[PDB]
């Protein structure tokens, strides 16, 4: 009874491969329910086939509940597939459930998803992952999307709308990695002043002069990786320390995620790959 | 010199794009003897690249990598289309391909005919939502496979999808085929003679006794070429690729300017408001260091000459970084004679940051 009309029946239910309906229904005597359980079990397995590929591409999604927000990376293989309505709704479900619950333990994330995960990879047959969650706090939070490819989280106390957008684009164009300048502690201010001593010295300066030119170079480091010490992208004559002043706000947190951050972009040489083959 | 076609690969990482092209060199070889891969039929050169990113296409397409003719759609008949199968071909749409056909893969693991129609049906039908001409698509069946390893039935499929690169991508038109353009590089006087513009033939051909229309940036003038010269020596004719003087009747020294084409009349228009593809270069490209805003107001450098343009950006689009891709409508301060399809250079201060295509001419 394993009419192609079947096939085609539990193929528009599953969006599982064609192939694999047939089977998946022959197996189950013709009962769509039961298929669609088997092939529950055999999606795992083709999940883990998958498991070891690169996942560097997906997206970064933000969402604010109040005082909390929430920043996520799940990723796939390509950006075909990072685009893909279903790919599209997991990643925001998985947003959704993270903000409902106050998830910050990816492992839970991950746990709570994993058979709708598998689901997915056995339909898209790309490895997809969730990779990582974190929570921002805050009186006032703001978020900015450049895209599907970098979010930001910003916390803020006395700044408006606009203004906590603004400094969000701010630090997704230049990443700091602390807010203030003296938020450096002393112990790598001191680490990159050898650093830099090492390299001024060798280069010939003398002792004397080298010290203080290490000097003004450990206010130009602070001031580079420190939000408030940046040059505002918007308006760079000023720093977002003064932006913030002229607003009478502050910033009290913030959080930037890119997709595929700390994992090794893959070259790909497709005429030596097409050689290859061509045994 | 024999006719050449740009395709490219587009579908699932799985479904054996590459398996294809290389089977198509080797049976296209075997049957007719002898990045980016090349083969030959009898009548046509092929030059064959992959598209496996939708980003990573568009910005070859800007920076130069030429459009491809078509593409061959790659999905395996074991699987049907993928969900993404919908955004490999809206890729398609986006860049505007002229045709796509498709290579149903591994049809050797499929027995059932009735499940190769389902398959085939789907494909019709997910090319035809957008806009593709699903019902009359070339879909060969065949497998990259088994005809990679010689099996005679299978390499006749390769030979079948090489008849319809053959058949169904029509020849590209060349240069010298397409009504006349020089872009206009520098203006003299000549007592005794007239005006001369020069510049390189981009399109088609110039000969003595041809009306011309002078377009772009000020009002659209006619003038007749009353000669045409190659490092002081006349010419019958200029062709495209030919760097030339071209003789003007009439028309005066002052009324003419860098910047502007020569054109067969009535085939090139003036505008200044389009949309484009862009790419920003990135800062280790020799792009800019910084983002830019809704009130970044560029050049838009077309051939010879810098326009400035202000710009709009997509909805909810704020920002631009160094290395992005992004649409933009731009409007410039005055016409320069433009097409869908023209390059141009993004550039701050006389040097580039940037590269566009005009996708679609607005006013
Ligand atoms: N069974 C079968 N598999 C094929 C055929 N052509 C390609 N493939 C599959 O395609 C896969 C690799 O080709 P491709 O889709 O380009 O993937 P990639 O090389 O891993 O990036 C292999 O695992 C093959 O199983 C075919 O005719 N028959």
């Amino acid at each position: 009874e394993i009419t192609a009309s079947l096939v085609k029946e539990l193929r528009e239910r599953t969006g599982a491969g064609m192939m694999d309906c047939k089977k998946a229904l022959t197996e189950a005597n013709g009962d769509i329910e039961l298929a669609i359980e088997n092939m529950r079990k055999s999606g795992a397995i083709k999940a883990a086939k998958k498991a070891g590929n690169v996942a560097a591409d997906g997206v970064i999604k933000t969402k604010i509940d109040g005082n909390y927000g929430i920043i996520l990376e799940v990723n796939c293989q390509t950006d075909f597939v990072a685009k893909d309505a279903g790919f599209q709704a997991f990643a925001d479900k998985v947003l959704d459930a993270a903000v409902a619950g106050k998830i910050t333990d990816v492992e839970v994330l991950k746990a709570q998803f994993e058979e709708e995960r598998v689901a997915l990879v056995a339909k898209i047959g790309e490895n997809i992952n969730i990779r990582r969650v974190a929570a921002l706090e805050g009186d006032v939070l703001g978020s900015y999307q450049h895209g599907a490819r970098i979010g930001v989280l910003v916390a803020a106390k006395g700044a408006d709308e606009e203004l906590v957008k603004h400094i969000a684009m701010h630090v997704a164009a230049s990443k700091p990695e602390f807010i203030k300048p003296e938020d450096v502690s002393a112990e790598v201010v001191e680490k990159e002043y050898q650093v830099q001593l090492d390299i001024a010295m060798q280069s010939g300066k003398p002792k004397e002069i080298a010290e203080k030119m290490v000097e003004g170079r450990m206010k130009k480091f602070t001031g580079e990786v420190s939000l408030t010490g940046q040059p505002f992208v918007m308006e760079p004559s000023k720093t977002v320390g003064q932006l913030l002043k002229e607003h009478n706000a502050e910033v009290t947190g913030f959080i930037r995620f890119e997709v595929g951050e700390g994992i090794e972009k893959v070259e790909t040489d497709f005429a030596a790959e097409v050689a290859a083959m061509s045994k | 010199t024999k006719p050449h076609v740009n395709v490219g690969t587009i579908g699932h990482v799985d479904h054996g794009k590459t398996t294809l092209t290389a089977a198509i060199t080797t049976v296209l070889a075997k049957t007719y003897g002898g990045s980016h891969v090349e083969y030959d039929t009898p009548t046509r050169h092929y030059a064959h690249v992959d598209c496996p990113g939708h980003a990573d296409y568009v910005k070859n397409m800007i920076t130069g990598a030429a459009q491809m003719d078509g593409a061959i759609l790659v999905v395996a008949a074991t699987d049907g289309p993928m969900p993404q199968t919908r955004e490999h071909i809206l890729l398609g749409r986006q860049v505007g391909v002229p045709y796509i056909i498709v290579f149903l893969n591994k049809c050797d693991m499929v027995d059932d005919e009735e499940l190769l129609e389902l398959v085939e049906m789907e494909v019709r039908e997910l090319l035809s939502q957008y806009d593709f001409p699903g019902d009359d698509t070339p879909i060969v069946r065949g497998s990259a496979l088994k005809a990679l390893e010689g099996d005679a039935e299978w390499e006749a499929k390769i030979l079948e999808l090489a008849g319809f690169l053959d058949s169904y991508i029509p020849e590209p038109e060349r240069a010298i085929d397409k009504p006349f353009l020089l872009p206009i590089e520098d203006v003299f006087s000549i007592s005794g003679r007239g005006t001369v513009v020069t510049g390189r033939v981009e399109r088609g051909i110039i000969k003595v006794g041809e009306e011309v229309e002078i377009v772009g940036i000020k009002e659209t003038q006619k003038s007749t070429c009353t000669g045409v010269e190659m490092f002081r020596k006349l010419l019958d004719e200029g062709r495209a690729g030919e760097n030339v003087g071209v003789l003007l009747r009439g028309i005066k020294r002052e009324e003419i300017e860098r910047g502007q084409v020569l054109a067969k009349p009535g085939t090139i228009k003036p505008h200044t408001k389009f949309e484009s593809e862009v790419y920003i270069l990135s800062k280790d490209e020799g792009g800019r260091h910084t983002p830019f805003f809704k009130g970044y107001r560029p050049q838009f450098y077309f051939r010879t000459t810098d326009v400035t343009g202000t710009i709009e950006l997509p909805e909810g689009v704020e920002m631009v970084m160094p290395g992005d891709n992004i649409k933009m409508v731009v409007t410039l301060i005055h016409p320069i004679a433009m097409d869908d399809g023209l390059r141009f250079a993004i550039r701050e201060g006389g040097r580039t940051v940037g590269a566009g295509v005009v996708a679609k001419v607005l006013g």
